[PDB]
């Protein structure tokens, strides 16, 4: 169990592992939305791990990863400043901006595809009205609280 | 050709409510975000509402409720229903895409105005200089966000305001070599090689920001 919940790398948001199973802990923040196995797991910025609650709206929760309504599972996060940011800075998070409509419970792409955001094939070439749907982060040390990046596990019974 | 053209107008009393509409063409509203910004005279720019496509609704705290942002996907056009209009409520509404990385407001409607009954700093203030000398404009951030959100804009008097830099270091399409913007932490400074009032804009919270904005 301890090496699914804690390693060297953390997945992007688009493409969240699914990881499967088959005297508090050290860590800062946790909330459970059912009594107090799939663990997924990711990186999302401070001010978002809101979004991932059973059931709201905004630009991660509706558009990269979606609960489902009615949760039957906890979610735990804890700031990761130190091991993720660096001064010279990393680049290699990704989440999807540009998607048609919201994502079904428990949905998860990965795609590449680029958005037509009027009425022009573009030939598959990006373009005025087409553009590229993921764009990355950006991480520096020196920065406010909740720009930092925070690691996301959340534990689906 | 691609515009937003946009009809309304009018002088309600405080009880009463009207309706803003806004068009669109060249791009189907249900695909790309929409905004609604808002510019008081004597006063900068405001952010009023967003709308995602499918269907997320997000309103400013100062105008939470009380409004209302609807799209109309069969006649491609954008709506908003003000109801209970209070007092001191009078103001320039602008229709604005939104883009948000690539772009920031990237194309404005005409501007209608219906009347009733991250704190940014601009330093140069209501700098004049002579035509023929390079002139440089400082902005100043409260908490130091990325070098690639904020966004430097033009407006002449009673016009829709353009986008000169998005990314702070890309220049927008169709615009001349001039201008340049630079800086890095908590500093943006652009500089010309036209008068106006710029402003500093800033996404990546919430509620957004603009600067009061400096007199050339
Ligand atoms: C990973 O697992 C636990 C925290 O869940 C902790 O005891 C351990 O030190 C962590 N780090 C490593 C390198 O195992």
């Amino acid at each position: 169990f301890d090496e699914v919940f804690n390693a060297t790398r953390f997945a992007s948001v688009y493409a969240w592992n699914r990881k499967r199973i088959s005297n508090l802990a050290p860590f800062f923040t946790f909330k459970c939305y059912g009594v107090s196995v799939y663990a997924d797991s990711f990186v999302i910025r401070g001010d978002e791990v809101r979004q991932i609650a059973p059931g709201q709206t905004g630009n991660i929760a509706d558009y990269n990863y979606k609960l489902p309504d009615d949760f039957t599972g906890c979610v735990i996060a804890w700031n990761s400043n130190k091991l993720d940011s660096k001064v010279s800075g990393n680049y290699n998070y990704l989440y999807r901006l540009f998607r048609k409509s919201n994502l079904k419970p428990f949905e998860r792409d990965i795609s590449t595809e680029i958005y037509q955001a009027g009425n022009k094939p573009c030939n598959g070439v990006a373009g005025f009205n087409c553009y590229f749907p993921l764009r990355s982060y950006s991480f520096r040390p020196t920065y406010g609280v909740g720009h930092q990046p925070y690691r996301v596990v959340v534990l689906s019974f | 050709e691609v515009q937003l053209l946009q009809s309304a107008g009018g002088l309600v009393q405080p009880g009463g409510s009207l309706r803003l509409s806004c068009a669109a063409s060249g791009f189907t509203v249900s695909a790309n975000y929409m905004s609604w910004v808002r510019q008081a005279p004597g006063k900068g720019l405001e952010w009023v509402s967003v709308i995602y496509p499918g269907g997320s609704t997000f309103y400013a705290d100062s105008v939470k409720g009380r409004f209302t942002i609807s799209r109309d996907n069969s006649k491609n056009t954008l709506y908003l229903q003000m109801n209970s209009l209070r007092v001191e409520d009078t103001a320039v509404y602008y229709c604005a895409r939104d883009l948000s990385v690539a772009g920031a407001f990237d194309i404005w409607g005409q501007g209608t105005l219906v009347t009733v009954s991250i704190v940014l700093t601009q330093s140069p203030g209501t700098l004049s200089l002579s035509p023929g000398e390079r002139a440089t404009l400082s902005c100043r951030a409260s908490q130091s966000v990325s070098s690639s959100y904020l966004a430097w804009y033009q407006q002449k008097p009673g016009q829709a305001p353009r986008l000169l830099i998005y990314g702070a270091s890309s220049r927008a399409t169709g615009i001349p070599d001039r201008f340049s913007g630079s800086g890095s932490g908590t500093d943006f400074t652009l500089t010309i090689s036209d008068f106006a009032v710029y402003y500093c804009q800033q996404y990546g919270s919430s509620p957004y920001t603009f600067g009061q904005g400096t007199k050339l």
